[PDB]
């Protein structure tokens, strides 16, 4: 218990990435590089599992692993790490998703050195975001992921990727513009200039100042998390990409903006959270409605699944402002289920893109007459994505609906209107995913699609990744009490504080 | 069509007015030498004009 | 524009400004009215 | 000699400047006696002399602050830090100029004499309490920057830019000299600034007129917004090590002169020029980071980036807290290494290829990985990537600006940085993103991937040292903040 | 109540062991089977 674990887990890919430019002579395509990176990711996930199964307890509602390191006697940059209740499954999802994305990146030929170096650099930042417990080092870790994913989407993507990459880096800079201001504003109020996280939650502010701080938080969190006025970056970001970077794009990177959206805007200030809770609920409803109606008319194969990320994060945007213990506990499960569904679905889309070069739903008419494992895996992943109860998406939306049904201060009109609108939202959301599977596979055999390109049936390696990605969703949806006890005390303390602050 | 035109054109319009603002502000450097000293003397006079009033 | 109407979504008015302008202002008007109604209705 | 006159003269805080003068004399005598065949030990001897001048300041650091030459020179930790900054600029200028001058065609010793003269003038102007001493050192630096521009020997761009720079500098020097004579005439006749600032608490309009007429010639040297009309024409036609010295050494000299002169002269009218400095920074950052988006030349892009980044230092000079000048002292120390690496990579790319257009930058990932690696690792530090030291400087700058009470300045600085990252990332987009069969001509026939001809190894190891320094200053800056903060509390 | 640690510590070593065993399994990216460098472009 006296040994630093999370610091070495963060620093180990950053140290191990220096051996990627070394590389004694393979005389080939770069197979020792991926064979070293897969072993590094495997032992990092093993260290994460060994650190989770021993020292993390389920009794103390605070932070089990508390390690503080004085970096400088200056401003207040302090390496203080801490694992919470609703952040502990996030690191185990991060390591698992990044390990399977490293394992899924076999056909890399054009510059694999910089690819695996940026992969090992992003894997350090994806743990350094969730493991930090500061205000300035959190902004540093938020701006740490600015360059590598933008560089990967620049050096490879679909067509006209240069217009999308500059828009993505300028959108991320506009997101990071407000974080330093909103972090210094709450820190410069009164006294205790040091940037400890436990002291910033005990401070008292005025009403209009808290409204301005919550507005500066919500602007950046609406730029990051896609809502209907600020989601124009996401088709250009998540449509023009390849599979192993799209796994990390559609997995933990979207939940990073939702974890801080809970942790800051509920624990730091809940007084201004209740005044923007109907606005956030209505924005999530309009997000859920607009994503399906936009993705149904789209003809691109990848944007049709990229808008499902908006359609699934609208449920989190609804369940955040429910003011209920079950509604707060279901949001983390919905985020984990959406990440595990979207990473598998986008890896499958990037896998079937190599077998059929045209990304049009009209010419794809007879791709199911030769390969059957691909069609079976697509049907299984789609049925896991729509509404199925064996997977945990139905359990998560049921938790959201039950937590929103028994609420307060929204008695007669608001609950029934939001429930009736989310019901037609879940009417609308399987339509495009059904129409895509009806148009691509179900049909006659196209002669020109076989004459132009030749498709080969899938490997047993491609079965293994989907078999590893599908079983935790079924394990959570069959028994939802495994994820409940991890953050039950933390969500109970959060809802108790939010109901103590909220009057009447 | 609304999502492709209306909410998408605002960012492109801000980028376009930023680009033409940069163009119209780099058009000022003509290359005349004594016009630069005239601008310098105008700034020197305008500093006292703004600081007195 | 050109790569948006190739399947079963082909119509006559798709890129005309006079239809998409009134459709966009109707959508934004209902969005603003719903936000204003949910703000003035809840917590009461 | 007499011990009493030598004790009353106090000539002990002048030794590195006399070592540099002796080094200049030995270099000039070796150029006069031997000639052109002795161009292999003279810059190494000058580097040894600069190191011996920068190493003897350690006994001068642990010394009490005393005045010298009867209240003419003041020796503090700030003046020693500025002298070390100017010496580290000059040594990197020598390391980048050793191959460039002999590739140009002129003799190296005649350039190194004027370079050491400008270094001695910068070391003298890093103190500069006395008014006539300020004028003599400023005109010495001005004549040095005049004579270092026309070095290309009848190439049209440098001699066409040098006349415009001479006109603008002579106008600014006449304005500053009229303001200096006005400031001499406003007092009773004293020249020492503690003796001038005691009898200037009357709030006259002539004090404001003299302040504007002095700050015009000051802000010409700082090159803020109302006197930035020389640099986009100067920085393109001048040779690249000359402008590499002038982008950092003259700027730090102007900053030190502004800080020391305004502190020792006007501790009464600070709120009158605080609003002026906010207006200058607000206009300068906007004009630089909006104009620099449309330029297609790389050297003009770095020229306008210098104006866009010179306005961030003014935010630390607007405030009156003790942590404001520490931000400027840290940002200049980071910007020295950043501009040194960004100039060394441009010097290497212009010496190995020729012209240095932006669209020619495609196809650098396969020919020389070290050059594009150093250029990317330096431009990302110039942009503000949090593993690098420029972000660590900008966070302290914005923290001081939000602590003292300047919200709009920090907001405009963040907005201009977000705007400026689009053209800061453009050279990396041209370098590491462009595929094969896409690059322009004169890239496909790179003959000299190895360096073994006439001292290219110091030019390579200087870029390696700059890359290692800007990579290790970001995550390890614990003694640097203490060394900055121990030299800022002496300023009242 | 069902815990997560004894069901995770018994499922992670076979997960570590199967990764390399399925990494040596290939056959689609072997002879030619494709015309491209691996990315989309
Ligand atoms: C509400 C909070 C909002 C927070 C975010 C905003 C914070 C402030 C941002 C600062 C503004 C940046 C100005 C500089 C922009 C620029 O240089 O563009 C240059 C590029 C190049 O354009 C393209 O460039 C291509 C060539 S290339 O890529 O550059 O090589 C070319 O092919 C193509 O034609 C051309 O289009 O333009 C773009 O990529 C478009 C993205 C520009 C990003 C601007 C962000 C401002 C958003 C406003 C808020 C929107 C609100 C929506 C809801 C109403
Ligand atoms: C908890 C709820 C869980 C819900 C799970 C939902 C799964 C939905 C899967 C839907 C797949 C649709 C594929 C349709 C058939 C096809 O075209 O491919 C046919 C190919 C066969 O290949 C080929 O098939 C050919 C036969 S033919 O082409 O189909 O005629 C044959 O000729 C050839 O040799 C052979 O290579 O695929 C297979 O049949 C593999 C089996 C997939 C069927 C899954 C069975 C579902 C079991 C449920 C287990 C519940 C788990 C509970 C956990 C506690
Ligand atoms: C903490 C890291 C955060 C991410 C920052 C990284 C930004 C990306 C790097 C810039 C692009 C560099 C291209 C250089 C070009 C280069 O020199 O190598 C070029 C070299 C060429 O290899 P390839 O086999 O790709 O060559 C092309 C061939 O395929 C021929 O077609 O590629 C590599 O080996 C990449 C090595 C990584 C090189 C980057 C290392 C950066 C180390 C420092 C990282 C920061 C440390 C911060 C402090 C901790
Ligand atoms: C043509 C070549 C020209 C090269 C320059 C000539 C250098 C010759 C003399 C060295 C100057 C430094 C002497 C300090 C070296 C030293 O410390 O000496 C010791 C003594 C100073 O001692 P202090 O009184 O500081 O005592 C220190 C002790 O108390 C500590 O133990 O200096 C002298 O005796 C002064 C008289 C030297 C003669 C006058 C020299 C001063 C005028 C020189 C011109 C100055 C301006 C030069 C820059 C423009
Ligand atoms: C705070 C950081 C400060 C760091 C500064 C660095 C200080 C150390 C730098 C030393 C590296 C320089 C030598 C390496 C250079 C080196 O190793 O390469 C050897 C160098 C190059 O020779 P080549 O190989 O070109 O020789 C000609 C060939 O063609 C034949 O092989 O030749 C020299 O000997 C140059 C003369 C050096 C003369 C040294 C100075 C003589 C003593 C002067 C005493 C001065 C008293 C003070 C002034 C009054
Ligand atoms: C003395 C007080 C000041 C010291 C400050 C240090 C300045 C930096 C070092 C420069 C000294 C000179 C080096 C010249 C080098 C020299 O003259 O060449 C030595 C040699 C190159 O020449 P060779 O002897 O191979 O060539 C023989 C020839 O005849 C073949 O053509 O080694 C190189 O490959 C150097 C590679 C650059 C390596 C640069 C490393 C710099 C040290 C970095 C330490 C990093 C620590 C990182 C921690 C993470
Ligand atoms: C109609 C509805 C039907 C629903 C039925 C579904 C039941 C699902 C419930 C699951 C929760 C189980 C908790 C019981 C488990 C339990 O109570 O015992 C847990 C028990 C722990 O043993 P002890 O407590 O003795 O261990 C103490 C030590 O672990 C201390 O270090 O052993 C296990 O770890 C079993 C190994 C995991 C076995 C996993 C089985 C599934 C493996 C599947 C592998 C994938 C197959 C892929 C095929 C391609
Ligand atoms: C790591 C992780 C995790 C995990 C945990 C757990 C809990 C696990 C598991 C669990 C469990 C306890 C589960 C199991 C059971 C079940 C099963 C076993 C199932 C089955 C299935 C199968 C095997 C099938 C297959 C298929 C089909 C159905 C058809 C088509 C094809 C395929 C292949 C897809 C968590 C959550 C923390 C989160 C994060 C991450
Ligand atoms: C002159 C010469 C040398 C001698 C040069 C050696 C001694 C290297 C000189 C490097 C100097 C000493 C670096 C100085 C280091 C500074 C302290 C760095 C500080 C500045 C940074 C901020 C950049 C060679 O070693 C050589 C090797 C192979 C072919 C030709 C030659 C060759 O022509």
């Amino acid at each position: 218990s006296t040994f630093p674990w999370l610091t070495t887990i963060i620093l180990f890919p950053i140290v191990a990435a220096l051996a990627i430019p070394f590389i004694p002579d393979p005389t080939g395509k770069g197979r020792p590089i991926r064979w070293y990176a897969l072993a590094v990711g495997l032992i990092d996930f093993a260290l994460i599992v060994y650190a989770f199964t021993n020292f993390y307890d389920l009794n103390t509602p605070g932070m089990q692993l508390w390690e503080s390191y004085d970096w400088i006697p200056e401003i207040g940059l302090r390496w203080s790490v801490g694992a919470d209740g609703l952040s502990m499954p996030l690191i185990l999802l991060t390591g698992f998703i990044t390990t399977l994305a490293i394992l899924a990146a076999w056909p890399v030929t054009l510059k694999p050195r910089l690819f695996y170096f940026l992969m090992l650099a992003m894997y350090g930042g994806q743990i350094a975001v969730f493991a930090v417990q500061d205000m300035l080092v959190f902004f540093l870790a938020w701006e740490l992921e600015l360059i590598p994913v933008y560089l990967l989407l620049a050096i490879w993507g679909g067509h006209k990727r240069q217009y999308a990459a500059t828009k993505f880096i300028l959108y991320t800079a506009g997101s990071s513009l407000f974080i330093l201001v909103a972090g210094l504003a709450m820190a410069f109020y009164g006294d205790t200039v040091s940037f400890d996280m436990q002291t910033l939650a005990a401070k008292d502010y005025a009403l209009g100042f808290q409204l301005l701080v919550y507005a500066g938080f919500l602007v950046a969190y609406g730029v990051k998390l896609p809502i209907v006025p600020l989601h124009t970056w996401l088709p250009d970001a998540h449509g023009e990409a390849t599979a192993p970077v799209h796994m990390l794009l559609a997995g933990i990177l979207l939940k990073m903006g939702g974890y801080a959206l809970i942790r800051m805007n509920v624990d730091m200030l809940p007084a201004a959270h209740a005044k923007f809770a109907p606005v956030l609920v209505i924005l999530g409803v309009v997000n859920i409605i607009y994503a399906a109606l936009t993705s149904y008319a789209q003809r691109n194969l990848k944007r049709k699944i990229a808008y499902s990320s908006i359609s699934h994060i609208g449920f989190v945007l609804i369940g955040i402002a429910s003011f209920t213990n079950l509604g707060m506990s279901g949001a983390v499960l919905q985020m984990v289920s959406h990440g595990l569904i979207g990473a598998s679905l986008f890896f499958l889309v990037g896998a079937t893109y190599d077998r059929t070069h045209t990304l049009i739903l009209e010419e794809m008419g007879g791709v199911g007459q030769k390969m059957k494992k691909i069609f079976a895996m697509f049907t299984a992943c789609s049925l896991a994505s729509l509404a199925l109860p064996g997977m945990s998406g139905f359990v998560a939306e049921l938790m959201v609906f039950i937590g929103f049904a028994t609420s307060d201060a929204y008695s007669l009109p608001f609950r029934v209107i939001v429930v009736f609108l989310a019901a037609v939202g879940v009417i609308l959301t399987p339509i495009y995913l059904l129409s895509m599977l009806r148009e691509i596979f179900y049909g006659p055999e196209n002669k020109e699609l076989v004459e132009h390109e030749a498709l080969v049936d899938a490997e047993p390696r491609e079965v293994f990744i989907i078999a590893c990605l599908l079983v935790p969703i079924i394990g959570i949806g069959l028994y939802p009490k495994l994820l409940t006890q991890i953050y039950d005390a933390t969500t109970g303390q959060v809802i108790a504080r939010a109901r103590e602050v909220l009057p009447t | 069509e609304v999502d492709y035109n209306v909410v998408d054109g605002v960012v492109n319009l801000t980028g376009f007015v930023t680009m033409v603002t940069g163009e119209g502000l780099k058009y000022l450097q003509n290359g005349r030498a004594q016009f630069y000293a005239l601008i310098v003397l105008l700034a020197v006079l305008g500093f006292v004009i703004f600081s007195v009033q | 524009a050109t790569d948006f109407n190739r399947g079963i979504m082909k119509f006559d008015g798709a890129d005309s400004p006079a239809m998409i302008a009134i459709s966009a202002v109707l959508i934004l008007g209902f969005i603003a009215g719903l936000i204003w109604w949910a703000l003035h209705t809840a917590y009461a | 000699d007499l011990v009493t006159l030598a004790g009353q003269l106090n000539a002990g805080t002048i030794l590195p400047e006399t070592i540099l003068i002796v080094t200049l004399l030995v270099v000039l005598l070796a150029d006069l006696i031997q000639g052109r065949q002795a161009d292999r030990w003279t810059p190494y001897f000058a580097i040894v002399g600069l190191g011996g001048a920068i190493a003897t300041m350690i006994p001068l650091w642990t010394q009490p602050a005393t005045i010298s030459f009867f209240g003419s020179f003041i020796s503090d930790h700030l003046s020693l830090f500025f002298r070390g900054l100017i010496a580290l600029s000059a040594l990197g200028t020598i390391l980048m100029s050793i191959r460039y001058v002999e590739q140009t065609g002129s003799s190296l010793g005649e350039f190194m004499t004027i370079l050491l003269t400008a270094t001695v003038g910068g070391m003298f102007i890093a103190g500069a309490q006395e008014l006539v001493f300020i004028f003599v050192a400023l005109e010495t630096l001005s004549i040095a920057s005049y004579l270092l521009t026309g070095y290309t020997k009848r190439d049209s761009r440098s001699n066409e830019a040098a006349l415009k720079y001479l006109l603008i500098g002579a106008a600014s020097s006449a304005i500053f000299l009229y303001g200096s004579s006005l400031l001499y005439g406003l007092s009773g006749g004293h020249t020492q600034l503690p003796a001038i600032a005691q009898a200037l608490s009357s709030e006259s309009l002539g004090l404001v007129v003299a302040l504007v007429f002095v700050i015009a010639g000051i802000s010409f040297k700082i090159s803020a917004v109302p006197f930035h009309q020389w640099t986009p024409d100067v920085y393109e036609g001048a040779p690249t090590p000359v402008v590499a010295f002038l982008s950092v050494g003259s700027k730090a000299a102007g900053f030190a002169l502004a800080i020391r002169f305004l502190t020792l002269a006007f501790p009464s009218v600070t709120d009158q020029w605080q609003l002026i400095f906010t207006v200058l920074a607000i206009l300068s950052m906007i004009l630089g980071n909006v104009v620099a988006l449309a330029q297609t030349s790389m050297k003009r892009m770095l020229a306008y980036s210098s104006i866009g980044q010179a306005g961030f230092v003014m935010i630390g000079f607007v405030v009156g807290t003790e942590a404001g000048y520490a931000s400027m002292l840290f940002y200049l120390l980071v910007y020295l290494f950043m501009n040194l690496g960004a100039f060394t990579c441009v010097i290497l790319f212009s010496l190995r290829t020729g012209t240095d257009q932006i669209s020619e930058y495609a196809g650098l990932y396969q020919k020389d990985p070290l050059l594009t690696l150093g250029l990317s690792l330096c431009l990302l530090s110039l942009g503000g990537i949090p593993p690098l030291a420029g972000f660590f400087g900008k966070i302290y700058l914005f923290w001081a600006g939000w602590q003292a009470g300047a919200y709009g300045l920090v907001l405009l600085g963040l907005l201009t940085s977000v705007i400026s990252i689009y053209y800061y990332i453009r050279v990396v987009k041209m370098m590491v993103v462009k595929e094969p069969q896409e690059m322009s001509e004169a890239v496909r026939n790179y003959p000299e991937v190895s360096w073994s001809s006439f001292g290219l190894r110091p030019l390579q190891v200087g870029l390696v040292m700059t890359v290692i320094a800007t990579s290790l200053a970001g995550i390890l800056a614990n003694p640097l903040f203490n060394l900055v903060n121990t030299a800022v509390w002496d300023v009242p | 109540v069902i815990s997560v640690k004894p069901i995770l510590l018994a499922m992670t070593p076979v997960f570590i062991l199967l990764c390399l065993f399925f990494g040596t399994r290939n056959g689609f990216y072997d002879t030619d089977q494709y015309h491209g460098n691996g990315s989309a472009h």
